[PDB]
RNA sequence: UCCCAAAAUGUAACGGAGGCGCCCAAAGGUCACCUCAAGACGGUUGGAAAUCGUCUGUAGAGCGCAAAGGUAGAAGGUGGCUUGACUGCGAGACUGACACGUCGAGCAGGGAGGAAACUCGGGCUUAGUGAACCGGUGGUACCGUGUGGAAGGGCCAUCG
RNA sequence: UCACAAGGCUAAAACCUUAUGAAACUCCGAAGGGGCACGCGUUUAGUCCGGGAGUGAGGCU
């Protein structure tokens, strides 16, 4: 996206599971700060939980 | 002397056209997935074998015939029905 | 508490006064509505504590927070920010509150010969606010800091205006003369 | 004559006068014969005039209206890089449509104020007196 | 007001679902649970309480609710769609409810 | 987006106004519940407008921003739980010269709210975007040159 | 909804009688126009697949 933007980042969702997996998304950090707790499918199984990864 | 203008404009902008309207009329037939309908809102409300995309797009559920009502003139809905 | 069989004096006080076809069809009460709407200006976290611990002793009901209806003028406003408090009293607690009022809240008032006997809600019912907060049996000087005031509007099913005068009279209110 | 504020521009057409045909506000009324375009100024020309015979000060009634923005481009531009500044304002009177009602004075002024309000236009007119009566 | 009634009414897509709506009537004590093809006009059960309920009040629930589905599972009417009105759901009529959910 | 555009879609102009290159972790999914702008009277700070009260009250409001269409049986206002802002797909159509783009029932794996019938693969919708190429990165074990390995490459993902 | 002619009336804003203008107003709203069907009555074209193109400056009522 638009490099020099500092809200709304595009950051992925690593899988608890180590599927070898990945979402992408945005928060805009006016918010979080801290990361993100979602709950995601996973082809490799079914249903993980995933953190904001890096 | 002559002219140096010097003037500009700042309109001269639209957008490229939204083919709206109703696209399948009333008393044709239909196949399922076959949209009857494309509009901005709620300009024709589903009706009984009809379905609402996100668009407000209206799209056939079944095959059959189309079926028009305008409610007394403001609320109107198209249905389907088979043929028999 | 017992002002509800002061209500029960009232019933055919005004059945037999009047000419009514019964007694459900004479003027109830329903609630007494209090408004502490500081606002406008008053924009502290201090006052809004103290606006809930005034209300909540004084009526012993939790205080509503009834904020800026969007209305931004000129002046200081916007849009979700407190500029009005609100509790509703309706029946018992209403009753507890009114009494607290006619026994220890109108005579205990600095110059008082009764109020204002013009008519209210056209519609036959009242309302009456009141400045001062230094003539109560709860609001203490002792117990506050600075001085604020009251806002109150009473609602009876009255048909017109002379009917819920007689009633709110009838029932332990002073009409100045 | 202007107005206050609106739209800013516009366009054009003509097909007869829609209303108001009728002699309201007076006993005497003058009637435009021709589709024309009416200015600001090509009115209060006859506000002036008729004001001018009835004295003080007779009654009248400027039944029409300037609303319309006409525009001409700067002087000497060839055309493009814009639509014109606006110029000046127009009523859009068609025919039958009644443009002045007076009255307060007689027949004699009548005739005459709108005679001299007549030649200040753009158009043949008749002069004529009510009984129009749909709606008074 | 109204609104809550007209609301849960149109949630039940009228006819579109193809079962069978189950109306209700606890606002009262006297209570009128229905059955309705809706389009058709018409109705097909009918457990009143209005000809001598029992005794009860909002314990008349389950029994007129087992009285109902008693009508239902006569007349063949084997599935459910519940309609109300402006109905919480949670005491009587859920009641009515449970007991009509395995009473027909 | 709106007229211009001649009541179907479409249509030019250095014609006439205005807006986008984001925003939203709740502003989404579900479940439940609430109703609006104003004017009149009457009311402690106030007193044009604040807060409360009543009578009026189908929209004269609200929808994150542009307007048009839309909307009160909600899309508007408030809470409970929540990650359907989900992989594997795609019946059938809208649209475009192509490339694109738009809607979508239904099936599977597997979930979410409801007690349920249900509803959901983002938001009322239509702007919030960049084809290839070369490269970064997380998987993957298809290719790897006498052979078995590794470089490198392919595929899914994705970042510039 | 923006505009606006007179007059009422009040403290002017509203609102009443009288009154009118609108591409970006619409309680209303044709004539026509388009899709589908039928062919109830005429006429000839259509559509697909494959070969060869040219044209892509238009002009007037
Ligand atoms: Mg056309
Ligand atoms: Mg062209
Ligand atoms: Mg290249
Ligand atoms: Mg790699
Ligand atoms: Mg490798
Ligand atoms: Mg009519
Ligand atoms: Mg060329
Ligand atoms: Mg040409």
């Amino acid at each position: 996206a638009a490099a020099g933007a500092a809200p709304r980042i595009i950051v992925k969702m690593e899988s608890s599971a180590g599927t070898g997996f990945y979402y992408t998304t945005t928060k805009n950090r006016r918010n979080t700060q801290a990361k993100l707790e979602l709950k995601k499918y996973d082809p490799v199984a079914a249903h993980v939980v995933f953190a904001a990864a890096a | 002397a002559h002219k140096k203008g010097v003037g500009s404009s700042k309109n001269g902008r639209d957008s490229n056209p939204k083919y709206l309207g109703v696209k399948k009329f009333g008393g044709e037939v239909v196949k399922a997935g076959n949209i009857l309908v494309r509009q901005r809102g709620t300009k024709f409300k589903a009706g009984q074998g009809v379905g609402m995309g996100r668009d407000h797009t209206l799209f056939a559920l079944s095959d059959g015939k189309v079926v028009f009502i305008n409610k007394g003139k403001g609320a109107r809905f198209i249905s389907i029905e088979a043929a028999q | 508490q017992l002002k509800t069989k002061y209500n029960d004096q009232v019933r055919p006080a005004l059945m037999q006064q009047f000419g009514y076809s019964s007694v459900m069809a004479v003027p109830r009460i329903e609630k007494i509505v209090v408004n502490e709407g500081l606002g406008s200006s008053k924009e502290d976290s201090k006052a809004i504590d103290k606006a809930a611990k005034e209300l909540a002793l004084i009526t012993l009901q939790k205080p509503i927070i009834t904020k800026a209806k969007k209305s931004i003028s000129n002046f200081k406003l916007r849009q979700g920010m407190p500029v009005g408090i609100k509790v509703t009293l309706r029946g018992e607690r209403m009753y507890v509150f009114l009494e607290k009022l006619i026994n220890i809240g109108l005579p205990r008032i600095r110059d008082f010969r009764g109020i204002n006997p013009n008519a209210f809600d056209g519609r036959g019912n009242y309302n009456l606010g009141i400045k001062e907060q230094l003539i109560f049996p709860e609001i203490t000087y002792d117990m506050v800091d600075k001085t604020r005031g009251m806002d109150i509007t009473i609602v009876t099913t009255a048909k017109t205006d002379e009917e819920a005068r007689a009633l709110l009279q009838s029932m332990g209110l002073p009409f100045r003369k | 004559k202007r107005t206050k504020f609106r739209k800013q521009f516009r366009g054009r057409m003509t097909g007869d006068a829609k209303g108001g045909d009728y002699v309201a506000f007076g006993d005497y009324g003058l009637i435009a014969m021709e589709p024309a375009w009416i200015k600001s100024n090509q009115i209060e020309a006859c506000r002036i005039v008729m004001s001018r015979h009835f004295r003080r000060g007779g009654k009248i009634y400027i039944r029409i209206f300037p609303d319309k923005p006409v525009t001409k481009k700067p002087a000497e531009t060839r055309m493009g890089k814009g639509k014109g500044a606006v110029e000046y304002w127009v009523s859009v009177v068609k025919p039958g449509r009644v443009m002045f009602e007076v009255a307060g004075v007689t027949e004699e002024q009548a005739k005459e104020a709108f005679r001299l309000a007549g030649h200040k236009l753009p158009i043949q007119t008749k002069m004529v007196k009510r009984e129009v009566y749909d709606e008074a | 007001r109204r609104k809550l009634r007209t609301r849960r009414k149109v949630r039940t897509t009228t006819a579109a679902s193809g079962k069978l709506r189950l109306s209700v009537y606890r606002s009262s004590k006297h209570i009128y649970a229905q059955i309705i093809d809706d389009s058709r006009g018409q109705t097909l059960a009918a457990a009143s309480s209005a000809a001598l309920k029992s005794g009860n009040k909002t314990d008349t629930a389950a029994a007129v609710g087992k009285a109902l589905a008693a009508a239902a599972a006569e007349k063949g009417i084997k599935q459910v769609v519940f309609d109300r009105g402006s109905y919480k759901y949670h005491g009587r009529v859920k009641a009515l409810a449970d007991a009509a959910r395995e009473g027909g």
